């Protein structure tokens, strides 16, 4: 989970992507590729070879072609790079990347995260919290903020 | 890691699929220190000198996959990485030309007296493939010591590994140094090695240089504290190639060498650049790898030198080059693996001794601290006839110091011994700066053949008695020529020898 | 001084201690030293450059205090890579490192500037001449030459008295001026810092000179730097004067810093962890002193030596590096001696005979020869202690304690230390001092008087009392 | 191995050694050297010239020039006609150059390498190495394997 | 004993823990091994240490064997 390797590889992706314009596109192509590398057959297999070709074609060759030029070629780049074997962590990355954008999401205040695209923090924040009118839900909250400020009760009991 | 390009990935990322293009000139990713990691140029030639912003050309030895980063001397701030490289075709050569006998340049044969004259002939590689075996010829010429004790304690041929080993701040500069003088009107063609030195050592030197006004016999190059350590780690395969151009054209020289370990090591700092394990002391397992080329380098041909150059407008006659080692020591740590190596490669050795040094006496060096395997094949039937006592006198002066620690043991045989021992003591004696006369070492003949040492008891008289000595010459001084010419010994001439020591009687 | 308008920015990449790990734009490219800004909350702070890093992040330096900073921060740049003001109306005020007025007197100085970088003479370019000093130094003015121009070295690790010797430094250097010169301190320590200041003051010398002094506890950044300071604050003098002297401090520290940071570079150390370019920043340091035909400058010199340590690569290339330099004996130190000098230790090159004459050289070889033989026996004593003592032996014995106890002299100004004050020294007499000692010509003379003592007439009159 | 020291004309030994090997026997012998100083070669060539020892004139290169490796590598050479002779069961002697001048070898080898420094980084081999030579030389049921001493000696004591 | 005057020098007891520290070429590897043949009636079987030295020791060794007679034990 070297991860922060993802960059110039991930990087150069999201320009790609930019540039490509992939990025339902080559989201796809991520997509797919994840499930590849999913493969647990495989992948005992799939530090099994020297042969980086060998893998290109392979890998490429059961693929269900889902394969792009510029992602056969720079397939060929990951696996050169033979640091392949790690990819997958990149799509988090892209996610990211992808969400890096224009994007938003949420944390759970004490119940269920909505993951809300709302890119104004307290504002379109305050917007989905407002939004509530999803103000139903308990989800563990009452324990949570009660013993919450309850922490910072006995907290101050020990300051007491 | 090393791919990091990551925008030229943008590149890359679908121009893995096309590439085929080989630039003579890659662009530099990034550089330390005069360094850089670079990519392009896709040929390779191992050890190629490779131009660059502005005329400076740098090389890398090392075989980088995938890319690879070479340093140059030079100002190395200037630059900025990326550069589209200038490919430098030639591997590195060095001017070659027989003119430079009274000018001293850069380490690109620059003059740094900017003499603003030029004689050199072409351009040619530094480092090169010694002779052949039995391409040499033994050669029995000898040299002019001008330490008694430097011929009389050693003979020297031409050709053979110097030794000059001894402390820092020993005087060893110009006890080191001191030594080059008695070459002067010798003839035979030579240069100094300089390691780094502070310029008004050359300044200074310059000056001597008008003590021996002589200065242009021979030339000498120099490296100073500004100067890149690939100028060094070529700087004693760079005088390689010049005096090749003696022993190739045929002529007979020595080539001072001293102070290399400050290169060595610098060697080393390219291994930290190398990033590449050294040895101990961060030494490179090179080591004798290097010395071994330069060291390698010396030689007396044989009439295979026949085969020459011009092989032959003949001339088919022996070339023969000698040259100069010079070793420090902190503390005089046998242990030096520089001396290690080295010390297994000298041929002779010599040893200065902080005693004598610190009796101040004039000489340093100590008798069998001392020693050449080359031995008295140089010695002349004169020389080499009269010189024997010195070992035992050695010995004896050494031997006789046992007894001084136990005072008063011993009888006037011993006191005779002793005495005389002393007396071959005071027998040795130099200027800090002298030339030797050599016809002066058959001075010496007489305290073996004269008693002499009775004579000028006096230590005072004994001393001054020398000068009265050296004096009463001018008195009779004919037969010295033929003397100094003959370099012969003859049993008649011996007659003008006993004849002489009446001139003792005579003078004083 | 102007805008520097804009420039944005590298963001602060990673927090390596003091180590500056940020990225700029691709554009964005300095000098392997180079301009740049940043605000800290406080204040601008300057990070100095980086080597080569590459994605606009490059590494850099900083004489400032790194933490309670924020990641990812903006970085500003300035034009001048560096930009040192060179002025001659600095003589009255200190300056930071920074060149900040260190005295209260804000300074306009002048706006000539300066850089780091500096280069060396040609071949031909510097004058080489034998005028020489000579001074109130019983020895070593008279063990020893000393020609115009030299760059006196200095031995030893501190608690030599290195800044109490150092102090008699001050002395002599204190006691002729006979021109104009400059000398700073850094690194060091304030008591004698602020002392030297209000007896600066009380000298109110300070017109003919002002130091920018850096203070022991001051960050790395400042202490590497401090050099470039020395060169730029030479440059204009040695333009603007043909002459100067100068003295130097804690270059121990100079390879302490140096060494210290190579490793966060992520080098690998030299060897007893030393740095890997030491040796090249110090042919880059001694490089830095010059003296020329159109100008000469002399000034004196100061390292800690590690720990007496000789083999100490350091003072490898003291030595090598070395032009003038002293050694001091803790032993001689030890022996209570006052003034502890390694004697036998020191040596001038510019010492010639010929110079000399022989009557100096001479004599100083024979004191040499003493020297050797007191050595020489000293085992033999020590062993059979004297009982056996050759008589002609134990005669130079005498002549020996006698001798070592016969260069001590008191100092006028030295009346701090010791409440005893001295005098200035003349030659002259010393040579007398050659002949009766060689003589020995006074033979009934005390052992006890010779010390810290005063001349063979004044030894004389102690020698009516004492 | 032979202790022994320059100027002791030991050369005269060795012929005396082949006068002895033609004379006392069918000696069938040559001589090995390698790394040395330029002069005995001449002198050997003088002694080859000196000698009828160019019958039989192998001549070992002995130069030191060479890779390490190259150098240190000069064994099997060194053994493989011996092993033809004393395999012919021949009486077959050969002469050895240098022995801690090839301690030195083994461990410029293991250096070299990259193999780690052994303790001083000394040689991985030289149980290996100096048990292969023992492996070499016997008196063999086919014929002895007979060889001359070689000293070189790291400071040779 | 094998050796007399170590015998009487140090008293020996099956189970513990003997050393032994000498010169090489004397005697070192020869040692005291023929105190093997101090064994004699062998009550004690016994095993060499075998260390990768010589054939040749091997061989002498093997005609000492013989010459004491005999190693069957
Ligand atoms: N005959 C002599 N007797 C004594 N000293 C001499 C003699 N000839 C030359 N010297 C001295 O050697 C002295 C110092 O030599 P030098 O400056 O080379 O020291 P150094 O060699 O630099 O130190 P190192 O010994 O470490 O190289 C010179 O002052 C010179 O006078
Ligand atoms: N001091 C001694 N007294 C009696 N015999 C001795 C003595 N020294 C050596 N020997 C003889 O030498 C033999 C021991 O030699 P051996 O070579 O085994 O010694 P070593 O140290 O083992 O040699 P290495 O260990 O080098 O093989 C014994 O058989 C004995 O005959
Ligand atoms: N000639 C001298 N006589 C007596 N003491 C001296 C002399 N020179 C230096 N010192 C002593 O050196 C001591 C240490 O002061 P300081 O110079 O800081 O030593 P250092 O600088 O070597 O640490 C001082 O207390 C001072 O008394």
């Amino acid at each position: 989970e070297f991860i922060t390797v993802a960059r110039p590889y991930a990087k150069a992706a999201f320009d790609f992507a930019v540039e490509h314009q992939s990025v339902e596109r080559w989201q796809d192509m991520l997509a797919f590729a994840a499930e590849v590398t999913k493969n647990e057959q495989m992948a005992e297999l799939l530090s099994g070879a020297l042969a980086p070709e060998t893998l290109a074609e392979s890998f490429i060759a059961v693929a269900g072609e889902q394969l792009d030029e510029n992602g056969q070629n720079l397939i060929r780049v990951m696996a050169e790079n033979g640091r392949l074997n790690a990819l997958p962590d990149v799509l988090e990355q892209f996610i990211h990347l992808r969400a890096v954008s224009e994007a938003t999401a949420e944390v759970d205040v004490i119940s269920a995260a909505a993951l809300s695209e709302q890119q104004l923090a307290k504002i379109s924040a305050a917007m989905e919290k407002r939004l509530s009118r999803k103000v139903k839900l308990n989800a563990k909250i009452d324990k949570s903020v009660m013993a919450g400020v309850i922490i910072r009760a006995g907290d101050m009991v020990i300051d007491g | 890691n090393s791919t990091e390009i990551s925008e030229l990935i943008k590149q890359r990322i679908a121009q893995f699929n096309v590439v085929s293009e080989a630039h003579n000139e890659g662009t530099i990713v990034s550089v330390s220190d005069g360094v850089i990691r670079i990519h392009g140029l896709a040929d390779a030639m191992q050890g190629e000198m490779i131009s660059l912003p502005g005329n400076r050309y740098a090389i890398a030895l090392n075989l980088e996959r995938d890319s690879v980063g070479a340093v140059v001397m030079g100002p190395y701030a200037d630059l900025a990485e990326g550069m589209k490289v200038k490919a430098t075709g030639r591997i590195l050569e060095v001017p070659v030309g027989r003119g430079l006998l009274g000018r001293v340049v850069n380490t690109l044969g620059a003059p740094i007296d900017g003499k603003g004259p030029l004689d050199h002939d072409g351009f040619s590689a530094v480092e090169a493939i010694a002779p052949g075996v039995i391409e040499r010829q033994s050669v029995d010429q000898p040299v002019q010591t001008g330490y008694k004790a430097v011929d009389s304690m050693i003979p020297i041929g031409r050709g053979q590994r110097e030794l000059i080993i001894g402390d820092r701040q020993t005087g060893k500069t110009a006890l080191a140094i001191d030594a080059i003088i008695n070459q002067r009107d010798s003839g035979i063609k030579a240069i100094y090695v300089a390691i780094g030195q502070k310029a008004s050592t050359i300044s200074n030197v310059v000056r001597k240089l008008e003590e021996h006004g002589a200065l242009a016999n021979t030339i000498v190059v120099v490296a100073t504290a500004s100067e890149s350590a690939a100028l060094q780690y070529l700087a004693p395969y760079a005088g390689a190639a010049m005096g090749e151009y003696f022993r190739d054209r045929g002529e007979d020289a020595l080539i001072i060498y001293d102070d290399l370990s400050k290169q060595a090591v610098a060697y080393r700092q390219i291994s930290l650049l190398l990033r590449r394990p050294p040895g101990r002391e961060a030494f490179p397992g090179d080591v004798f790898y290097l010395h071994s080329r330069l060291l390698e380098r010396a030689a007396r041909v044989n009439a295979e030198y026949v085969e020459a150059f011009t092989k032959g407008e003949v001339k088919g006659k022996t070339g023969s080059l000698t040259a100069l080692p010079i070793i420090e020591t902190q503390a005089g740590d046998v242990s030096a693996f520089v001396p290690t190596n080295v010390i297994s490669i000298t041929d002779g050795q010599i040893f200065l001794e902080t005693n004598l040094f610190n009796a101040g006496i004039r000489p340093a060096v100590n008798p069998g601290i001392s020693v050449s395997r080359v031995g008295g094949a140089a010695q002349t039937k004169i020389m080499k006839k009269l010189s024997g006592g010195i070992r035992t006198a050695l010995a004896q002066y050494r031997e006789l110091a046992a007894f001084s620690q136990f005072a008063s043991d011993l009888d006037d045989a011993t006191r005779n011994q002793l005495d005389h021992g002393q007396k071959v003591t005071e027998l040795l004696k130099q200027k800090q700066y002298a030339p030797m006369s050599v016809a002066q070492q058959s001075l010496v003949l007489f305290a073996a053949e004269r008693g002499y040492l009775a004579d000028v008891e006096l230590s005072k008289i004994g001393s001054f008695e020398a000068a009265l000595l050296a004096y009463v010459d001018r008195d009779h001084a004919p037969l010295m020529q033929e003397i100094n010419q003959t370099g012969g010994y003859n049993d008649e001439i011996e007659g003008k020898l006993k004849g002489i020591l009446d001139s003792f009687k005579a003078t004083q | 001084h102007h805008h520097h308008h804009g420039m944005a920015t590298g963001k602060i990449v990673q927090v390596i201690g003091a180590v500056v790990d940020v990225e700029f734009p691709q554009d964005a490219v300095p000098r392997v030293y180079d301009a740049l800004e940043v605000q800290n909350g406080n204040e601008r702070l300057v990070l100095e450059v980086q080597q080569q890093l590459g994605g606009g992040i490059v590494r850099t330096i900083a004489m400032g205090s790194s933490d309670g900073l924020r990641r990812g921060l903006d970085v500003k740049d300035l034009e001048h890579p560096i930009e040192v003001p060179v002025g001659k109306a600095t003589l009255g005020r200190i300056m930071n490192v920074l060149g900040e007025p260190v005295d209260m007197k804000g300074e306009i100085g002048e706006e000539e500037r300066w850089a780091i970088h500096r280069a060396a003479p040609s071949y031909e370019e510097l004058s080489n001449s034998q005028e020489l000093l000579e001074t109130g130094i019983k020895v070593i003015d008279l063990m020893a030459p000393f020609a115009k121009g030299g760059k006196v070295g200095l031995f030893g690790g501190a608690g030599v008295g290195k800044t109490v010797n150092m102090m008699e430094l001050i002395r002599n250097i204190a006691i002729e001026h006979s021109g104009y010169s400059v000398f700073a301190g850094v690194g060091e320590r304030t008591r004698e810092g602020n002392d030297f200041y209000h007896e600066m003051t009380d000298s109110n010398v300070i017109d003919k000179v002002s130091l920018v002094y850096g203070q022991m506890n001051e960050p790395p950044g400042n202490r590497l730097r401090v050099a470039l300071t020395g060169l730029t604050m030479a440059e204009k003098f040695r333009d603007e004067g043909r002459d100067v002297l100068l003295f130097v401090d804690n270059i121990y520290r100079y390879t302490l810093a140096g060494t210290e940071v190579s490793a966060l570079l992520g080098r690998m150390p030299s060897a007893v962890g030393y740095q890997p370019t030491l040796a090249e920043e110090m042919g880059v340091l001694q490089e830095r002193i010059t003296s020329t035909k159109t100008g000469s400058i002399t000034s004196v010199q100061a390292v800690y030596v590690p720990a007496d340590d000789l083999t100490d690569p350091s003072p490898a290339t003291t030595f090598a590096h070395l032009d003038a330099t002293v050694v001091l004996s803790r032993q001689i130190a030890s022996l209570g001696i006052y003034p502890a000098v390694d004697p036998l230790d020191s040596t001038s090159r510019q010492l010639d005979p010929l110079v000399v004459g022989q009557e100096h050289y001479d004599t100083a070889r024979g004191v040499q020869s003493i020297l050797q033989r007191y050595q020489e026996l000293k085992d033999i004593i020590a062993i059979l202690g004297m009982d056996e003592l050759s008589e002609e032996d134990k005669l130079v014995v005498a002549r020996a304690r006698k001798i070592q106890r016969f260069l001590s002299q008191p100092f006028f100004v030295a009346e701090v230390f010791t409440g005893s004050p001295g005098k200035y020294v003349s030659l002259k007499d010393t040579i007398r001092g050659f002949k009766g000692i060689m003589e020995g010509e006074y033979d009934h003379l005390p052992e006890q008087a010779f010390y810290m003592v005063g001349s063979i007439e004044e030894a004389v009159e102690k020698a009516k009392k004492l």
